[PDB]
């Protein structure tokens, strides 16, 4: 009927492993490109995460880029795949750490190891590790919870700020509870910048105000003054791009036991 | 097994189907009895 | 010889866009009688809620319905109308408020009141679930919801509309012409004094697609409420507040068929707006401000 990626499984899937397989048929499948034919070590989400310096907003962009889809049926040496259509329902299977409800919008993320640390059916390097489908409120919450965990990052060396931390990486959703760079860098240029370029350009636009709003923001070299908003501008570019989790699905209705819940796929 | 459903909004169940597997119990049995060698010689030895 | 003999079958199935959903439902109607539900392009979902929940929704039909993140773990997810949160905002006179208070008030709803009015609008324990059709009246009523499409009886005998009240669409009416009409909705926000204000609740019709001249046409309406936004930023140093205004994709309908209307309800009457051929179609959060 609809849209087909087949997967060519380049390493032996045992019977038990199709018996797992044959579990996930609503799973989402996190696919790097659009094409009909891809390997099994294509398929999922194990090339991203791997590198000895590779931050979770970097992995992020990167699941940004991969295309989502969803598994239809796995025969034996092949996975077979859907690349989703845009509005309609899909029955996905909810593999994240959090019970969905009648309504919610989800967001996939890259799965996290801190406290959940988790494998698949892995032969040879090669399990297929799953994006947490989460609710699109608690997506954002997760990224903000990184970011000043790793804004308090520096200052470990107080055990005030440390049990400041301490208290951060405590996540905590409906039936749910979960333990969680140049992002952070990104977040100190704004916060630094826009302190100090303002001040000539509110004194100067504070005259004419026609929504009225102008006069309580006064309450609160060319090249080189632009040079620093050109790298306003650009660094808020960079934020934006990692904080705007492009929401991914619509569920309508749960399956019991939470297992799946068909969704509306959106976006 | 069979179905049955009714009204509005009472909950419907969707359609059971039952596999079930009885496993096998085991007592086997043995029982001796002696015969002499003095007596199984006679079959043999076979006198005049 | 073979390899493109068989070819020729997987081309020429022409004329539609796949012929693999038209000819395999005919298939399973000629199999199993006249089948509904199948002649349907349009996205439906059946919803289980209480008696407590039942009206309105029930007897007049074709209306939205909105999900909680109440804060209480065990009822954490009560079904809203567009109607229910009527109670909440503060562009709803109190007349209206209080006619609708006693319509779902009856012993199993004033919870509800004390944890939305209470329990205050985030703009995350709402979301937009969709519209209605064919309601189930029985012990349990079991709601179909539309999620992408139009809301309509079976047998596409009459298109439901979508029943906007009065008071949360004319602050917020868009401009007059006669061509499609985009909903949107709208959260606002007036910080004075309560930590979030008297969260006002808007349906915003525009024939504005674009997301930023639509803010815009926003930032005309709302000066009141974002020079309010302003003052909390000084009014509380280490308390924030967060978003000013919330806007997102509702549906649309035909903008010729836009006309008032009224329910005719318990606890007297509620004038309401009337949306004919409304596609609903949700769209995700802008946070704005």
């Amino acid at each position: 009927m609809e849209t087909t990626v087949l997967v060519t499984f380049e390493q032996r899937l045992t019977t038990g492993d199709v018996g797992k397989l044959s579990r996930l048929i609503g799973a989402v499948i996190p696919i790097p490109y659009r094409h009909h034919l891809l390997g099994s070590s294509q398929v999922g989400l194990d090339a991203v995460v791997k590198d000895k310096t590779r931050d979770y907003s970097r992995m992020r962009a990167r699941m940004r880029e991969m295309t989502l889809t969803i598994m239809r049926r796995v025969e034996g040496n092949q996975m077979i795949l859907g690349v989703p259509t845009h509005g309609q329902c899909y029955t996905i299977r909810n593999t994240g750490p959090v019970s969905w409800e009648k309504g919610d919008v989800l967001t996939t993320l890259p799965p996290v190891f801190s406290g959940e640390v988790t494998g698949l059916v892995s032969v040879s390097d090669w399990d297929l590790v799953l994006p947490w489908i989460v609710p699109m409120a608690l997506a954002t919450e997760i990224n903000q919870r990184m970011m000043m965990l790793a804004l308090l990052s520096l200052d470990r060396s107080h055990e005030e700020v440390r049990a400041a931390t301490a208290q951060l990486r405590v996540v905590r959703y409906r039936d749910a509870t979960l333990t969680l760079r140049n992002v952070c860098i990104s977040l100190s240029m704004i916060a630094n910048l826009s302190s100090e370029v303002t001040l000539a350009y509110v004194r100067k636009l504070a005259l004419e105000d026609s929504n009225m709003l102008l006069m309580k923001c006064q309450e609160i070299t060319p090249t080189e003054e632009l040079n620093k908003l050109t790298a306003l501008f650009v660094m808020i570019r960079q934020i934006t791009d990692v904080i705007s989790e492009q929401p991914a699905f619509l569920v309508c209705d749960v399956s019991p036991d939470d297992k799946s819940a068909l969704c509306i796929y959106k976006g | 097994v069979p179905r049955v459903a009714t009204g509005a909004g009472i909950p419907t169940s969707r359609q059971t189907t039952v596999m079930v597997s009885k496993y096998s119990e085991k007592s086997p049995i043995t029982i001796p009895f002696e015969i002499s060698a003095a007596c199984l010689t006679h079959l043999k030895e076979t006198f005049e | 010889s073979f390899g493109p003999m068989k070819r020729e079958v997987m081309e020429f199935d022409p004329e539609d866009p796949y012929k693999v959903s038209k000819m395999r439902k005919l298939e399973r109607s000629i199999a199993k009688g006249y089948v509904y539900g199948a002649d349907h392009q349009a996205i439906t979902a059946r919803f289980f809620v209480r008696e407590s929940l039942g009206e309105v929704e029930q007897k007049n039909l074709g209306v939205l319905m909105f999900r909680l993140d109440t804060g209480i773990e065990m009822p954490s997810t009560v079904l809203v109308s567009l109607f229910f949160l009527s109670m909440v905002a503060e562009n709803v006179s109190a007349a209206t408020k209080n006619t609708l208070a006693a319509i779902y008030g009856r012993e199993g709803e004033a919870i509800r009141t004390w944890l939305r009015d209470g329990a205050w609008r985030l703009h995350r324990v709402v979301h937009p679930l969709g519209c209605t059709n064919s309601i189930t009246p029985g012990a349990t009523c079991l709601i179909t919801c539309s999620m992408r499409g139009h809301s309509y009886n079976m047998l596409k005998t009459e298109i439901y509309p979508l029943l906007v009240p009065k008071e949360i669409y004319l602050d917020l009416d868009g401009e007059s012409t006669d061509e499609i009409r985009f909903v949107y909705f709208v959260i606002t926000y007036d910080y004075n004094s309560d930590r979030q204000g008297r969260p006002s609740a808007f349906v915003v019709v525009s024939r504005i697609t674009h997301r930023h001249t639509l803010i815009n046409v926003l930032r005309y309406r709302f000066r009141v409420s974002r020079f309010h936004f302003l003052n909390n930023s000084i009014s509380g140093y280490g308390p924030s507040t967060g978003c000013l205004g919330t806007l997102q994709r509702l549906g649309w309908f035909c903008s010729r068929d836009s006309r008032s209307g009224i329910v005719a309800s318990r606890a007297g009457q509620l004038s309401v707006v009337k949306l004919e051929k409304f596609y609903v179609d949700v769209g995700p959060l802008v946070e704005f401000a």
